[PDB]
């Protein structure tokens, strides 16, 4: 978790020396890095006796907290955010047909967090434009997974959704959310930037020739992080 | 306690108020609360924090002519690019009497990547003056993306004047 | 008749009367009276027969 | 409590907005009858009201020391300039008499073009007022705050500016 | 009773508000056409249908020109 | 008043046209709303308001993209119409840009899911 | 309503307070009197002469406004 | 069909084609899981 702002000081000393033909990059106020910001994720009933259909209407709202970011009040967020991917504490007492549907849904916020986080640090200029410029049409989808987790609370509070509900409705988003993420940890781990994550988009751009839904991802996100360069 | 109850005080703290449940730690830390509601509450207060910070500066510099002639039409800038938000804000001071929308996560969305560049642009021109001021305003117009760089090449046309 | 259900009921009401262009005070009668009267198929809706039958997955309300 | 900001905006005090000399206009009480973030929006209100209130007392004391020709000239050329405060007063009864809904919030979307204005414009009769200023004197301080950069502020005082050299100009058009 | 002039004045404004945001998005509806086309979707109907409609009706008008 | 002859006073203002002479394209009319009638989509109004929004800031007419915002909170103040869904949607399928993805974004929820 | 500022001062019963006695008027009533006064003539309902000042007319009321703020708006016409 | 779909995606050395008919065979789990969820909203069935 901590190292980028160590990578960040290497960063911005390299920008510093590719540019000895110039002077004063920009660069964002501490607060900007320290704050939680836009980071995702940070006294209940007996459950155990909280009878099954019941126990499924309690845990419902939950993955509608857990899917934008937030530690539920069961299925909670674990610390060490670090390395690369989330993991989460779904309880020993829920229902364990209950708990095997749980841990099918939650891929989806374990790489949502993981996301955010993409779409902080590659915006700032130690990164180049078009790292950016990625990590902007990037932030746009992102709103539209808050659209759709806010229509699922709309129809939870009619009474209306439940969990095969649920997991249906999910999953073009769950689709995006692995491309992104991945296409997210590809970047970090081939930490290289401009002009080659410019490469690292168009080579999943053919990866995808089959799938449709994801090869427009591809296009797009190549085609927005295109601009710059 | 009630989610009905804190989605009105989170009207006010969007304008750098305090609110009946909502108050503040100590001062400009953190605008801490008093279950889940409270955690996207505080995300939702952290838009609080950036108003603040942004309001003050253009009160204190303006009506404060030694700052000089960009500074303050710097100041108004930041004036005018900050009325546009309380049209939205007074919207949802109406439209009570449902409104939650993940408590405003993604009516908030928008404005609050807007309310983030210009306090960091504040804090990058903090100490400037003059021409020079129109530099720091025009270190990030140099970025990717066309929401922070259009938004920065508006001021910096403002600031040009 | 369409929205209630029984539309090629309807299509058939209205290609069995195109063929009158070669009876308008006639036709008047039937419809005048139409409310008036006195209060099966294998190949109808079956994906397992017939030729080249498109892709479609579940109906579940046929 | 809606009509009694609209007069409290305009002048006349009251009896929610308490005024005082010093202190200008200020709710000050605990009103069970409001979400208790309420006052604090109505002292800001207040503070362009009193910027009426104390930018009006000034307007009627003048039309000798500070009672001189261009005092009066610049002091009716700020009611010229003053005059769309009056007029934008009048237009904020015609919504919310149809509008049941609308909050008090949206009055600051609505007047916050002033708070530019107002408190700026309001250290030139402070400054003519704890100094002293006469004759064409007052004809410079005048375009020396033109000076600024503020566009709202740097028109308003170019008005006024206006307004007062027309007796610069005349009493220079009878001399030659 | 009074009761139909004050609701009557209701249907006076939601009539004209909404021909604003038709307005805004520059679509062709006249004020007429506009309260066929509510009086229709307040009964019930899927907007997709006569949205596609509208505009094949709006084909043959203009192609005969 | 009922469906069907509302339905033929629409083409009768759209078509520069007398009522009789226009049944054929009634009977085109009749055959596409016939059948396509209960509601395909599941109806909420959060969404069909952003997917205009999106459309006007789009155009760069970021100001109508809050004059919106405000008519429809005026629309929904008085209490008239029951399903304003319908008519958003049928005007912002209607739009044209003043002067392609679609797909990637949000979507209403498809019904399909529920039995009645 | 809204329109009735005051009129649920009624709070004031929560420390202690006795009842003022007040008459309404509609504000169109106070616009025909002062459209007299100011045409010059005499001895209206509200701008109740004492001496040769003309004066207020004291307890008299309406809704969006309260008791002494009419009171002011009245005294600025009366001395006009 | 899913420890197919899993363990053939896994696979970073399968084709071209092996991606595009393992895609194909779980849109056909759209359809599964479509129809599977109206049998859960008839349970207030046998």
């Amino acid at each position: 978790l901590q190292q980028s702002l160590e990578l960040k000081r290497k960063m911005l000393r390299d920008k510093q020396n590719k540019k000895n033909s110039g002077q004063h990059l920009p660069i964002f106020p501490a607060w900007v890095y320290e704050r939680p910001a836009l980071i995702g994720d940070f006294t209940a009933l007996p459950i155990g006796t909280l009878p099954l259909a019941s126990q499924e209407s309690a845990v419902v709202e939950d993955l509608l907290y857990v899917l934008v970011g937030v530690d539920g009040r069961y299925v909670s967020a674990q610390p060490l955010a670090g390395r690369q991917s989330r993991t989460f504490l779904v309880d020993p007492n829920l229902d364990l047909s209950i708990r095997e549907l749980v841990h099918r849904i939650l891929p989806v916020a374990a790489s949502y967090s993981a996301v955010t986080r993409f779409i902080e640090e590659k915006s700032s200029f130690e990164y180049g434009q078009v790292n950016h410029a990625l990590a902007a049409a990037m932030r746009t989808l992102v709103k539209e997974h808050l659209i759709l987790v806010s229509q699922l609370e709309q129809l939870h509070r009619q009474g209306l959704l439940s969990l095969q509900k649920l997991w249906f409705y999910i999953q073009p988003a769950m689709r995006t959310m692995d491309i992104l993420a991945s296409l997210a940890t590809s970047v970090d781990k081939g930490e290289c930037l401009g002009g080659s994550t410019l490469s690292l988009l168009h080579d999943r751009s053919f990866s995808y020739t089959g799938d449709s839904q994801a090869q427009e991802l591809c296009l797009y996100l190549t085609k927005a992080a295109s601009a710059p360069y | 306690i009630t989610e009905a109850a804190l989605v009105r005080d989170i009207l006010y703290v969007f304008q750098g108020i305090d609110g009946k449940n909502i108050k503040m730690n100590n001062t400009e830390n953190c605008y801490k609360v008093e279950r889940s509601l409270r955690d996207t509450a505080v995300r939702l207060s952290e838009l609080g924090w950036l108003h603040n910070k942004i309001r003050r500066y253009t009160d204190q510099r303006s009506l404060d002519r030694s700052f000089g002639l960009v500074g303050q039409s710097f100041c108004a800038a930041l004036h005018q690019e900050l009325r546009e938000y309380y049209r939205l804000l007074s919207v949802l001071h109406s439209q009570l009497q449902s409104l939650t929308l993940r408590r405003l996560l993604v009516w908030t969305y928008d404005p609050k990547i807007r309310l983030k560049t210009l306090a960091a642009l504040v804090d990058h021109c903090q100490g400037r003056k003059g021409g020079e001021l129109a530099s720091a305003v025009h270190a990030y117009t140099k970025t990717g993306d066309p929401y922070m760089r259009s938004l920065v090449q508006h001021i910096l046309s403002l600031v040009s004047h | 008749l369409r929205v209630g259900g029984l539309g090629p009921k309807a299509d058939r009401l209205e290609e069995l009367v195109e063929e009158l262009e070669a009876v308008g005070s006639v036709l008047d009668l039937l419809v005048q009276l139409a409310g008036s009267g006195p209060p099966r198929d294998y190949f109808l809706n079956n994906k397992h027969v017939g030729r080249n039958v498109p892709y479609s997955g579940y109906d579940c309300d046929d | 409590m809606i009509h009694e900001l609209l007069l409290a905006l305009s002048g006349y005090p009251g009896s929610i907005f308490t005024w005082n000399k010093r202190s200008g206009l200020q709710v000050s009480q605990d009103f069970p009858f409001l979400h208790p973030s309420e006052t604090s929006v109505l002292n800001r209100l207040c503070r362009l009201g009193t910027d009426y209130i104390r930018f009006t007392e000034f307007i009627e004391q003048y039309t000798g020391g500070l009672h001189g020709i261009y005092l009066r000239a610049f002091c009716t050329g700020l009611d010229s300039v003053l005059q769309p405060y009056r007029q934008a007063l009048l237009d904020l009864e015609q919504e919310f008499l149809g509008d049941p809904h609308l909050s008090i919030s949206h009055v600051n979307y609505f007047l916050d073009q002033f708070q530019l204005l107002f408190p700026s414009v309001m250290v030139v009769v402070e400054q003519i007022k704890s100094q002293k200023i006469h004759g064409c004197q007052i004809l410079e301080t005048v375009y020396k705050h033109s000076c600024g950069g503020l566009p709202p502020v740097r028109s308003a005082l170019e008005k006024i500016l206006a307004v007062c050299h027309g007796v610069m100009y005349k009493q220079l058009s009878a001399w030659m | 009773a009074a009761a139909a002039a004050a609701n009557l004045n209701a249907v006076r404004e939601t009539m004209d508000v909404l021909l604003e945001i038709s307005r805004i998005l520059n679509t062709g509806l006249d004020m007429e056409t506009l309260s066929i086309c509510v009086r229709l979707c307040e009964q019930g109907i899927n907007p997709e249908a006569l949205s596609s409609v509208i505009k094949e009706l709006r084909k043959a008008t203009e192609a005969l020109k | 008043k009922s469906p069907n002859v509302l339905l033929q006073n629409l083409c009768c203002r759209i078509l520069g046209r007398s009522e009789a002479d226009v049944a054929q394209q009634f009977q085109y009319a009749v055959r596409v709303i016939g059948s396509n009638f209960a509601p395909t989509v599941e109806r909420d109004e959060f969404l069909v308001a952003e997917k205009i929004k999106k459309e006007l800031i789009r155009q760069r007419r970021e100001a109508d993209a809050a004059l919106f915002s405000e008519l429809h909170r005026k629309l929904h103040s008085q209490g008239v119409l029951k399903n304003k869904w319908s008519i958003l949607y049928l005007l912002l399928s209607l739009s044209e840009d003043p002067r392609s993805y679609a797909t990637l974004f949000a979507q209403a929820l498809p019904r399909d899911a529920h039995s009645t | 309503n809204l329109a009735a500022v005051w009129d649920q001062h009624l709070y004031s019963s929560d420390p202690l307070y006795v009842p003022d006695d007040r008459v309404l008027v509609t504000e169109t009533q106070v616009i025909r009197e002062t459209l007299w006064l100011l045409s010059g003539v005499k001895k209206l309902f509200i701008f109740q002469l004492i001496d040769g000042k003309v004066t207020v007319r004291n307890n008299i009321i309406v809704t969006h406004l309260t008791h002494s703020c009419l009171r002011s708006v009245l005294e600025q016409i009366a001395a006009y």
